[PDB]
């Protein structure tokens, strides 16, 4: 699925090549790939900043106002845990494949069983797959996952990721949960408590406090955790507590720490495409990136007509093309592979 | 380098990371809190695209996957009788990070 | 055995001195235990002699090279509260030295208990002005990796730029002192080799050159050290004072034993 | 207790920035 | 910072909104120019005590 | 002359050529100097033979030495229009080389002419990946230097790291090469040093070993280059292919003189 999206990208830049060779055609190969590269990160930008981080995240970028030479855009070691995770708790156990008609086809397992959907845990580091063959597998794989709603914005993780993860080492399988906190921990990562603090949150001092609508229902995941940390607020990590944050949204935290890694990068960057000194665009190629949505890019790439896709692919409304057949989850899906 | 929002907090104060029994076990951890049923919907009708899209960016944006040298484990005690790692209760299952 | 990693899993060692005064020592007592076990092959009566001739000798170049290498020619030692690392506003109760050679200076911070904040504070820091190096480049890559603060004020306090000249008179006494350090060892081997040879007034009289050129390298070091004006080295709510080391005083007493064995030498040769 | 409460600012501008020690510093 | 500057630019510096540890301070070469030559315009032949 | 800053205005020297292969062309035109004033003194008709002995021990020696320190083994040369520098989109009309040696390689930008953008481009960069030295840490260095963008791409090509594989086989291809030339550097000095012993035989032998190791380092070098999967350098609109420069060619000339000489001499024996 990652390797799908690798796969889109890399078509949607042979064929911006191929499109500036029949308006150019006096341009040799350099010219052509630097300008189609100039055009494919433009649009990737746009799409990453503009189109995604509003969708995934509530929140939206405020307005590009111009380089800034001495912000520092560096990645914190915050964002790597808070982005790892909250991508992490919305990873499906299974991924439709649809066809451009709306038919959602059966998935040729390696057991040579038939499935309702690709398992996730099976197809990690997938050398060949029996229902992955061609380019019109990989379209299909593009559109039944932007076709299917992901998991819940929650503490859960499927059994995908938090038991059946790619083990780096001895190990087939591993906990992805665990290999992160052990990562944070790895990278000297803040409390919880001062992670809030030194973003400018409100202080937080009962464990109830941490996530309200959480604690109002039955879920005693909460007291659990505080029984793991000897009721002790002050020595909760700051990747757990973003997991117990997040309630259809990621918490505060890594949601403040998303936003703010995001606009370092935008503003820090002067080779941003709205970045007008950088001589990358004109005023109207920055108006026709702006305009372009990942919609778009599947549309070129694909090769099919926009309306079978919703116009914004990241979110899935009543009454857009295809809904998918209903929520996945593991009933149905071939076992994972044992560790 | 990556940035710091806070100063590194490691055991030492310099790399040594905070662990056990300071801190709870990570396999514990990832039990108490990820474990719960698949197939809740996202409540934003986010789709599966744009979290593999997520991931396409984070891959462009950081990626501190890869081990470092010299050749430092920080390695997983698995509580005894773990389901999936420790199913045979030998309570010596180790997972190797 | 494998499976688990690492392989190893215990701390690893650190040598539990200086390895250059540790070779030292080492090459010397391998030269005093095979000289020891020479000796039931010596002839006669000239064996307690021989014995006191052979030690003696070993343990005058044995002190040329140790004092020559030691950086412990000017020393210092105040226990105090003192601010401990940056983005910490925590003080740490501990020893600072000060360890001035003659090829630069050791820095030591110890925590009293060592074990202080969560941390291990056993800091010995090195910092040269030996010819060829550049003591300002060691500062700046001192900073760069981020030493305690006392270390770091104490490292500072003998940069070439630093307003009290520490850096000028002391690389000037350490440069020259182990010159004439060195052509002590020189006459010391000359020493050896000539009360190998029948002439034994010569060697005597190599032997007083030693004494002298020991004595010389310790009036230099005084004279030099002396001209400084007085920097005053305030950590936390106290003062840090220097004296000549157990360096100074080896350096004393064994330049004082090779010119009185020297004038003894000569005395008897002059009597015999 | 020490009445020194807060961390010493030091005299050359180092180790003021938290991960750029060199920013302000004298000889920057 | 508040008194001086705005006296002697006229313009006063925006309301203080934090501690930014990602911006970078350090001086600009076109700053020593420009205050120096801001300064040494306004210098007078003689000084009253 | 004084009261005017500096004393000395004009533009500094730099020195025409490779310092190296300067110094060993120096050192050998002064022993064929010193020889050719000692001539005279040479007897008889063994003068012109004798001439011919020494200049041609001579020219293998400084053929030895400059091969094995010339950087000239695989070079490759193209004119193209490529970006100069970071923060400027001009772009500069120049020819790019690479010469890769025994111990590294060196990338050269000349512009076309040298006076572009109100610059002078003569860059001649070298990179070493010689035994004990760190590859990527001069790269990184470069990099900090801020060196002009064409030899950032060829220095970066070389980087162990680097998807085309061309690090690990060069240098394991120089580095071997290197030891057998020292080796038949070894076998030419026995070579002479056994020619002036009545036993011409046997120098006769070291001569033909000093050939066949020059040809065993010259196979080696095809060999380990060979293995490289092809990394395609494309600047501008061109691409960059490298062939064995006139080191191998030399190599293989002085190694075919040495063999046949030393055949010569081992067939000359044993017929008189
Ligand atoms: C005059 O002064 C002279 C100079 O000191 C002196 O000569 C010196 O003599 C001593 C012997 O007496 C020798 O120097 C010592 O050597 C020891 C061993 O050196 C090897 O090991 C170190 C350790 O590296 C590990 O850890 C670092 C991080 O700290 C990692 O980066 C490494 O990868 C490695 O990590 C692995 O191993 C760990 C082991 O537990 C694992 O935990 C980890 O997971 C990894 O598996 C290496 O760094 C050394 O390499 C360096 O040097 C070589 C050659 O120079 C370089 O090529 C290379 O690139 C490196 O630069 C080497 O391999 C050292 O351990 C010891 O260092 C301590 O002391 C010095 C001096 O004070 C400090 O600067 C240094 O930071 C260490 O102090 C910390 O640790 C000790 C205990 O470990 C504490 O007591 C101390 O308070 C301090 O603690 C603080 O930091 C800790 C983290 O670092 C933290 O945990 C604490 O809480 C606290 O914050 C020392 O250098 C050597 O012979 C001479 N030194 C030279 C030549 O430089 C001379 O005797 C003096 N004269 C007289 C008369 O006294
Ligand atoms: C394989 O490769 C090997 C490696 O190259 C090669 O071996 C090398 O051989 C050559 C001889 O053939 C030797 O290397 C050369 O040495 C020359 C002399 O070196 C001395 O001088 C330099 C110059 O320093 C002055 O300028 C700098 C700034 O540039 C100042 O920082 C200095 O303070 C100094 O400034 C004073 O003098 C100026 C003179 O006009 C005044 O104007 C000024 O006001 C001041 O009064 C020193 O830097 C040298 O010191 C360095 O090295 C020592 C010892 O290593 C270190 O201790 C020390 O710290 C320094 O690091 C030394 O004192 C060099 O001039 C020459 O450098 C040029 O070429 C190299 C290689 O391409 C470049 O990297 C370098 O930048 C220079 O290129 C620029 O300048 C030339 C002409 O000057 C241009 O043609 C070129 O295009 C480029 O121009 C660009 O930059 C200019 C500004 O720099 C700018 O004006 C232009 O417009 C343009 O932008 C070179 O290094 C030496 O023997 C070997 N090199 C080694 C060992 O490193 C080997 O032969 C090769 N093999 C084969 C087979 O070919
Ligand atoms: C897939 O879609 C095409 C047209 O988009 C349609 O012709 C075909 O029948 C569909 N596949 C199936 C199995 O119905
Ligand atoms: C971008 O889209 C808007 C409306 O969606 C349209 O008015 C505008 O002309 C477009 N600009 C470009 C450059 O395509
Ligand atoms: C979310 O998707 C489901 C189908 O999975 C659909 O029934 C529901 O109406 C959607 N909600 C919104 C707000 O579009
Ligand atoms: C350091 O602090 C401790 C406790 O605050 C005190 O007992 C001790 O006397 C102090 N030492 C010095 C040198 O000030
Ligand atoms: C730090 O030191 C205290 C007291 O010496 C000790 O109780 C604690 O376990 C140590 N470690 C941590 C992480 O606090
Ligand atoms: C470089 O550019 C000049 C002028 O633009 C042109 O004449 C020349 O052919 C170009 N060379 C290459 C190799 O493209
Ligand atoms: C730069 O080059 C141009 C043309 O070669 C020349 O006229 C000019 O004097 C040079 N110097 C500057 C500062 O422009
Ligand atoms: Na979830």
């Amino acid at each position: 699925f990652l390797q799908a999206l690798g796969l889109l990208w890399f078509r949607y830049h042979n064929l911006w090549a191929q499109r500036l060779a029949r308006q150019h055609p006096d341009w040799e190969d350099e010219e052509l790939f630097q300008h189609a590269r100039k055009r494919v990160i433009a649009t990737y930008q746009n799409i990453a900043v503009y189109e995604w981080l509003p969708s995934f995240l509530q929140k939206t970028l405020p307005e590009y106002t111009g380089y800034r030479p001495f912000l520092d855009p560096s990645i914190s070691s915050e964002f790597v845990a808070a982005s790892e995770q909250f991508l992490s708790t919305m990873v499906p156990p299974g991924v439709y494949m649809r066809n451009a008609s709306c038919h959602f086809q059966g998935v040729i397992n390696r057991n040579s069983s038939v499935s309702r959907a690709l398992r996730v845990c099976n197809s990690y580091w997938s050398r060949e797959h029996p229902s992955l063959q061609s380019a019109e597998d990989v379209d299909a794989l593009l559109l039944g996952m932007a076709s299917q709603i992901a998991e819940r914005e929650d503490h859960v993780l499927v059994e995908d990721v938090r038991d059946f993860w790619p083990g780096p080492l001895k190990f087939s399988r591993t906990d992805h949960l665990a290999s992160c906190l052990q990562r944070g921990r790895d990278l000297g990562l803040p409390s919880y408590t001062k992670a809030r603090a030194a973003l400018g949150l409100s202080p937080i001092t009962r464990w109830q406090d941490i996530n309200p609508a959480l604690s109002r229902s039955n879920d005693t995941v909460l007291e659990a955790t505080a029984a793991l940390y000897n009721q002790d607020l002050s020595w909760l990590e700051l990747l757990p507590g973003g997991l117990l944050e997040s309630h259809r949204d990621p918490g505060p935290l890594f949601s403040t720490i998303v936003l703010e890694q995001f606009v370092r990068l935008r503003d820090g960057d002067r080779y941003w495409f709205e970045n007008t000194r950088n001589g990358l665009f004109s005023k109207k190629e920055i108006e026709e990136i702006r305009n372009t949505t990942l919609q778009d890019v599947l549309v070129a790439v694909i090769n099919i007509d926009p309306s079978a896709l919703q116009p914004n692919v990241f979110v899935w409304h009543k009454g857009d093309p295809c809904p998918q057949p209903r929520q996945l989850s593991t009933e149905g899906l071939p076992a994972c592979a044992p560790s | 380098r990556l940035q710091r929002l806070v100063p590194a907090s490691y055991a030492d104060g310099v790399y040594q990371p905070l662990g056990e029994p300071h801190l709870p076990n990570p396999r514990d951890l990832s039990n108490t809190i990820s474990r719960g049923p698949a197939g809740l919907a996202s409540l934003r009708n986010r789709t599966v695209l744009g979290v593999f899209f997520g991931y396409h960016v984070l891959s462009d944006l950081v990626s501190v996957e890869t081990p470092g040298c010299p050749a430092e484990f920080l390695n997983i005690r698995i509580p005894p009788g773990d389901p999936m790692f420790d199913p045979d209760q030998r309570g010596d299952v180790v997972l190797p990070f | 055995l494998g499976h688990t990693f690492p392989f190893y899993a215990g701390p690893k060692p650190t040598f539990p001195m200086d390895t250059t005064l540790a070779s030292i020592i080492m090459i010397f007592l391998t030269a005093l235990a095979t000289f020891i076990v020479i000796l039931p092959g010596i002839r006669g009566k000239t064996r307690l002699f021989w014995l006191l001739r052979v030690v003696t000798s070993l343990f005058i170049g044995a002190a040329i090279l140790a004092v020559n290498f030691s950086s412990e020619w000017s020393v210092g030692q105040v226990s105090t509260n003192t601010s401990y690392k940056a983005f910490s506003s925590e003080w740490i109760s501990a020893d600072i030295g000060l360890q001035v050679g003659l090829g630069g200076v050791n820095i030591t911070l110890t925590g009293t208990p060592v074990q202080q904040l969560n941390e291990t504070i056993n800091y010995n820091e090195e910092f040269t002005w030996r010819l060829g190096e550049n003591y300002a480049e060691e500062y700046a890559k001192a900073l760069e990796k981020g030493l305690p603060d006392p270390v770091l004020y104490l490292a500072e306090k003998f940069t070439p730029r630093s307003p009290c000249g520490l850096y000028r008179q002391y690389r000037l006494a350490g440069h020259y002192t182990s010159a004439m350090l060195w052509v002590a060892f020189l006459c010391w081997l000359l020493a050896n080799v000539m009360l190998s040879m029948p002439v034994l007034v010569y060697g005597g009289y190599m032997l007083l050159a030693t004494g002298i050129f020991q004595l010389l390298a310790l009036l230099f070091f005084s004279m030099a050290t002396s001209l400084t004006s007085p920097c005053p080295l305030h950590l936390g709510a106290s003062v840090l004072h220097t004296h000549h080391g157990p360096a100074f005083w080896i350096t004393l007493t064994t330049g004082l034993l090779c010119v009185l064995l020297g004038l003894a030498m000569a005395v008897a040769h002059r009597m015999q | 207790q020490n009445p020194i409460s807060w961390e010493v600012q030091r005299f050359d501008g180092w180790y003021n920035n938290l991960m750029e020690h060199r920013w302000g510093s004298k000889g920057s």
